[PDB]
C-alpha cells in the first residue's frame, strides 16, 4: 500500500490547518484509519481515529473538540481538520492504513511536517555549488546546490525534474543561530558529460511556496 | 495518569536474545492493554510488528515472540541479528486513550566498514556578490555516526561560525552529517586556504579548497 | 533422440473454471458469509464444490472471534453449501431482532442474517431454557455466540444482570462460556467483541440451550453435507477455462506425474516434489 500525506506549512497559535493522506495501492473505505505524530522531541502521541467513515470518532484528550478527522471514500482520502493550534501541535504527522481487528498499527508513512510557531516565515536564499576541478580520482565528480537561511522545514530537492535519481544525497538542515534552516544536496557526476549535460537544482518549499530552479554550470571563473 | 516507560537505549550482537521492557506507572502491563510494538527505521519508516501482546505481524520473523515478564510487557528478541537494529516503540492501550513509550534505542554490532567520504565546497560567487560567505563541509557514508569536525584556515584553528549537526542514518543504514563555515567575503579571500579537518576511529581525513 | 518431462513446472495464473463449481469470495470468507455479513448476502444458500477467499476480503460488521476458527472453516467447507432452515425458537420476553450501526444492513441499525441479538425486555432478563430436537435424519449445524460488552454500566444498560452466562448443551456435548468484559480497542469503532461458537447435532440427538445473559441467538441451522469440497486462499482470477487440478497459483495439467507449483492442490492433481526438470528418454 501506499499513503503519501500533504499540508505542509506554518500556522500560528489559535490558526488551523488541513492535513491529507492519498491512500493508494489497495483497497481503501475497508480499513479503520488513524492519525499519530511525532514531535522534534520524537515522543510518539496518539491523535484521532475514524471507523471506515464511522458513526464513531474519537480524538485524544489534548486534541478533543480542536481537531476534526474526516474520511472521503471516494477520492480515497483521508482528511484531518487541525483548529484551535498551539505550540505544542509542532509535530511530524502520519496517517496509518491499520485495522485494528488483526493489527494494532501496521502501516505508517513517510510524513507531513506542519510548525505552529507564530514567527515570520521566510524564503530559502539559494546559491549554485560549482563542480570540481583538477586534483580529481578518476572518479565523477560533484556538484551540488545550497538552500540556505529558510524556515520552517522541511524542503525538497530533485535533479532535473526526476530525470537524476542516480547518485544524488540530500543532506539534513542544520539549525543555525538565527531561527533558519540551511539544506545542502549534492549529486555525483562523471566529467565526461559535465560539460555536455544541463544539470538543475529544483528546490520546493511547500510551506511557502518557493519552487525556484538553479542552473550550475562551470563558470569559466576561479 | 497513563505513563509508559521504558529503557532508551540497548545493545546486543548477532545471536544474543534481546528483551525489551514496557512499564506502566497506573499499575500492572495486564493482557487487557494489548501491548503494541513498533520498528522504526531509517527515513522514518515505523512498521508495526506485534499487537495484542503476543500476535505478531504475518512479515515478522518467528525471533519476535511477545509476552509479559513480570509486571510488565516484554519484547524477545531471540537470534538478534544485524537487520534488527531500529528504535523499538511501546503501545499500552487504556480503555479511553492510546499512549507511547519514549523508545529503546536497540544498537547491534556490525556493518564492517563506515569510513566516511568528504567533501569540500567554498561560496558561490552569487554568494559572495551578496556579501556573504558559507563554506560547506559534507560527511557522509560512515558507521557509526561519531564524529567530531575541525576546520582550519592557514594552519590556525577555526572555530567561529562553525554550526554542525549531528549524524542521521542514510537510506543504506549509515550516517551522514553536513558542517558549515559561515564567513564574511573579506575573510575569505584574505587566506591562502580553508580545511575542514573530521577524524572517525583512529583515520583523520581533511579536504582543502582555495580561491584561486 | 529426446527426453519426455515428468514434473508440471509451469501454472496458468487463473482458475478454470470447470469442470468443479468455483464460488469466489470476492469481498467475503466463509465465515463472513457462514454468520450472513451484510455485505455477504449474495451467498445466502449457496452452493460450492470449492470456495476461493481472496486477500481483498474485509468484514464491515461486529468484531468476531471464533475459538476453533479452523475446525469450523474446515467442516463447513466440506459441506459445499449454506443450506440454512430458519426455525424459529421461543424468545418470550427477549426484545429479539437487534443489531448495531456498524453492522449497517441497511440504513439503521443491523446485525448478521444466520443470527440474532437478544437484548433486554423493559427492565427484566428471564432465564432461558428452550429445546429444539433434530427429528429429521441429517446432522444440523447451530451458530450462536456470546457478547462481552465494554463495560459494566453497558452490560447493566442491555442485560439487566452485571453478569452473563450461556450454556449450550446435547445429548452429549455441553458448552458453558462465562462473558469477559473490557473497554477493548476499537475496531471498527466499537469497544467490544463477541465470541462465536457453535454445536452439531447428531440425528435422535435434541439441542439444548440456557442462558442468564449476553446470548446471540441463532434463526436456524445449517444442513450438513459430506462432499469433495474444500477452500483455498487464491488471488488468481477465474478464466472460461476446462482443468482438473488446481493450484493456489493457477490451474495446471494432469499430464505429468508430479508438479512443482504448490503443495495444496484440489482435484486430480499430481504428486509434490521440489525438482525443476525431469527427463525420461522415449
Amino acid at each position: 500500500v501506499k499513503l503519501v500525506e500533504s499540508g505542509e506549512g506554518l500556522v500560528k497559535p489559535g490558526g488551523s490547518l488541513k492535513l491529507s493522506c492519498a491512500a493508494s495501492g489497495f483497497t481503501f473505505s475497508s480499513y479503520d484509519m488513524s492519525w499519530v505524530r511525532q514531535t522534534p522531541e520524537k515522543r510518539l502521541e496518539w491523535v484521532a481515529y475514524i471507523s471506515s467513515g464511522g458513526d464513531y470518532i474519537y480524538y485524544a484528550d489534548t486534541v478533543k473538540g480542536r481537531f476534526t478527522i474526516s474520511r472521503d471514500n471516494a477520492r480515497n482520502t483521508l482528511y484531518l481538520q487541525m483548529s484551535s493550534l498551539k505550540s505544542e501541535d509542532t509535530a511530524m504527522y502520519y496517517c496509518t492504513r491499520v485495522g485494528e481487528y488483526d493489527a494494532w498499527f501496521a502501516y505508517w508513512d513517510q510524513g507531513t511536517l506542519v510548525t505552529v510557531s507564530g514567527a515570520s516565515t521566510k524564503g530559502p536564499s539559494v546559491f549554485p555549488l560549482a563542480p570540481s576541478s583538477k586534483s580529481t580520482s578518476g572518479g565523477t565528480a560533484a556538484l551540488g546546490c545550497l538552500v540556505k537561511d529558510y524556515f520552517p522545514e522541511p524542503v525538497t530537492v530533485s535533479w532535473n525534474s526526476g530525470a537524476l535519481t542516480s547518485g544524488v544525497h540530500t543532506f539534513p538542515a542544520v539549525l543555525q543561530s538565527s531561527g533558519l534552516y540551511s539544506l545542502s544536496s549534492v549529486v555525483t557526476v562523471p566529467s565526461s558529460s559535465l560539460g555536455t549535460q544541463t544539470y538543475i537544482c529544483n528546490v520546493n518549499h511547500k510551506p511557502s511556496n518557493t519552487k525556484v530552479d538553479k542552473r550550475v554550470e562551470p563558470k569559466s571563473c576561479d | 495518569q497513563a505513563v509508559v516507560t521504558q529503557e532508551s537505549a540497548l545493545t546486543t550482537s548477532p545471536g544474543e536474545t534481546v528483551t525489551l521492557t514496557c512499564r506502566s506507572s497506573t499499575g500492572a502491563v495486564t493482557t487487557s492493554n494489548y501491548a503494541n510494538w513498533v520498528q522504526e527505521k531509517p527515513d522514518h519508516l515505523f512498521a508495526g510488528l506485534i499487537g495484542g501482546t503476543k500476535n505478531r505481524a504475518p512479515g515478522v520473523p518467528a525471533r519476535f515472540s511477545g509476552s509479559l515478564i513480570g509486571d510488565k510487557a516484554a519484547l524477545t528478541i531471540t537470534g538478534a541479528q544485524t537487520e534488527d537494529e531500529a528504535i523499538y516503540f511501546c503501545a499500552l492501550w487504556y480503555s479511553n486513550h492510546w499512549v507511547f513509550g519514549g523508545g529503546t534505542k536497540l544498537t547491534v554490532l556490525g556493518q564492517p566498514k563506515g569510513a566516511p567520504s568528504v567533501t569540500l565546497f567554498p561560496p558561490s560567487s552569487e554568494e559572495l556578490q551578496a556579501n556573504k560567505a558559507t563554506l560547506v563541509c559534507l560527511i557522509s557514508d560512515f558507521y557509526p555516526g561519531a564524529v567530531t569536525v575541525a576546520w582550519k584556515a592557514d594552519s590556525s584553528p577555526v572555530k567561529a561560525g562553525v554550526e554542525t549537526t549531528t549524524p542521521s542514518k542514510q537510506s543504506n543504514n549509515k550516517y551522514a552529517a553536513s558542517s558549515y563555515l559561515s564567513l564574511t567575503p573579506e575573510q575569505w579571500k584574505s587566506h591562502r586556504s580553508y580545511s575542514c579537518q573530521v577524524t572517525h576511529e583512529g583515520s583523520t581525513v581533511e579536504k582543502t579548497v582555495a580561491p584561486t | 533422440t529426446n527426453a519426455t518431462e515428468l514434473v508440471q513446472s509451469s501454472s496458468t495464473g487463473k482458475i478454470c473454471n470447470n469442470p468443479h463449481r468455483i464460488l469466489d469470495g470476492i469481498d467475503c470468507t466463509l465465515i463472513d458469509a457462514l454468520l450472513g455479513d451484510p455485505h455477504c448476502d449474495v451467498f445466502q444458500n449457496e452452493t460450492w464444490d470449492l470456495f476461493v477467499e481472496r486477500s481483498k476480503a474485509f468484514s464491515n460488521c461486529y468484531p468476531y472471534d471464533v475459538p476453533d476458527y479452523a475446525s469450523l472453516r474446515s467442516l463447513v467447507a466440506s459441506s459445499g453449501t449454506l443450506e440454512f432452515i430458519t426455525e424459529g425458537f421461543t424468545w418470550t420476553g427477549v426484545t429479539q431482532n437487534g443489531g448495531s450501526n456498524a453492522c449497517k444492513r441497511g440504513p439503521g441499525s443491523g446485525f448478521f442474517s444466520r443470527l440474532n441479538w437478544l437484548t433486554k425486555s423493559g427492565s427484566t432478563y428471564p432465564v432461558l431454557n428452550v429445546t429444539m430436537p433434530n427429528n429429521d435424519n441429517f446432522d444440523k449445524l447451530y451458530i450462536w455466540g456470546i457478547h462481552h460488552p465494554s463495560t459494566d454500566q453497558e452490560q447493566t444498560s442491555l442485560y439487566v444482570q452485571a453478569s452473563g452466562r450461556v450454556t449450550v448443551s446435547t445429548r452429549r456435548s455441553q458448552q458453558t462460556i462465562i462473558p469477559n468484559i473490557g473497554s477493548r480497542p476499537w475496531v471498527r469503532g466499537l469497544s467490544s467483541r463477541i465470541s462465536i461458537y457453535w454445536t452439531i447435532v447428531k440425528p435422535g440427538d435434541v439441542l439444548v440451550i440456557n442462558s442468564n445473559g449476553n446470548l446471540i441467538a441463532p434463526r436456524g441451522y445449517f444442513k450438513m453435507r459430506t462432499g469433495k469440497s474444500s477452500i483455498m486462499r487464491s488471488d488468481a482470477p477465474i478464466d472460461t477455462c476446462i482443468s482438473e487440478c488446481i493450484t493456489p497459483n493457477g490451474s495446471i495439467p494432469n499430464d505429468k506425474p508430479f508438479q512443482n507449483v504448490n503443495k495444496i492442490t484440489y482435484g486430480a492433481c499430481p504428486k509434490y516434489v521440489k525438482q525443476n526438470t525431469l527427463k525420461l528418454a522415449t
